[PDB]
């Protein structure tokens, strides 16, 4: 290619990236995490430690 | 698809062999991955000059 700074739309460079999740039975490492929000004592609540 | 490790270590004054004493073994390294291991080795350090 011969891109330039005066390419226009279409033409100039444009970077991409690609993710693609596979899902061996091997066990699942990346993953996402949670929001932890506070803990509060002496107050009948239910709790997911 | 686990590898688990447990250790240990004990101070020894007997000279050969096993002591007659009881000391749990801690768990120490996991690793959640599989291969099909049978057979193991065992390495060793030597003086070369
Ligand atoms: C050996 O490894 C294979 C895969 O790494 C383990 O899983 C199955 O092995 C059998 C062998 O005929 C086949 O069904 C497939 O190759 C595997 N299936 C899946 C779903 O992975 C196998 O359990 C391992 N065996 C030992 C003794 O460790
Ligand atoms: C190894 O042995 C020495 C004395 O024999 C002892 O002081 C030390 O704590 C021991 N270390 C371990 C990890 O058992």
């Amino acid at each position: 290619y011969g891109f330039q700074p005066t390419y226009g739309v279409g033409y100039q460079p444009y970077r991409v990236v690609v993710l693609s999740f596979e899902l061996l039975h091997a066990p699942a490492t990346v993953c996402g995490p949670k929001k932890s929000t506070n803990l509060v004592k002496n107050k009948c609540v239910n709790f997911n430690f | 698809g686990y590898f688990k490790i447990y250790s240990k270590h004990t101070p020894i004054n007997l000279v050969r062999d096993l002591p007659q004493g009881f000391s749990a073994l801690e768990p120490l390294v996991d690793l959640p991955i599989g291969i099909n291991i049978t057979r193991f080795q065992t390495l060793l350090a030597l003086h070369r000059s």
